[PDB]
């Protein structure tokens, strides 16, 4: 869900990476500076937060 | 792609800054020409003065 939301919000110039740990995934989204608000807004609409 | 964004945040600053510093390197140099010219404008009047005074003195003296 998170990937979809970010992808529509942030086009294809965002980087979504994840690495496991035994159970879920801690994920990191890497975005350009000044694209911070938009990036955040996308997480907030899914219900995921920082 | 994502690396093409990165080259555009830089490529923008490095023309803003280098356009600004080629107009200070213009500006100092414009004032430097306008000063040397004026320090010789005052030199031009001075010499004249000294010659107009000088000749009048020699006329009176004689």
């Amino acid at each position: 869900l998170v990937e979809e939301a970010l992808r529509k919000a942030l086009e294809d110039r965002y980087l979504l990476a994840h690495e496991a740990y035994a159970g879920g995934v801690p994920a990191l989204v890497v975005v350009h500076r000044k694209e911070v608000d938009q990036a955040k807004a996308a997480l907030s609409r899914a219900g995921v937060a920082e | 792609k994502l690396e093409a964004i990165l080259s555009q945040e830089v490529e923008a600053e490095i023309q803003a800054l280098l356009q600004e510093a080629e107009a200070k390197a213009e500006a100092v140099k414009r004032e430097a020409e306008e000063k040397a010219k004026a320090l010789l404008q005052a030199r031009e009047r001075a010499l004249e003065a000294q010659y107009r005074a000088a000749l009048r003195r020699a006329e009176s003296a004689g």
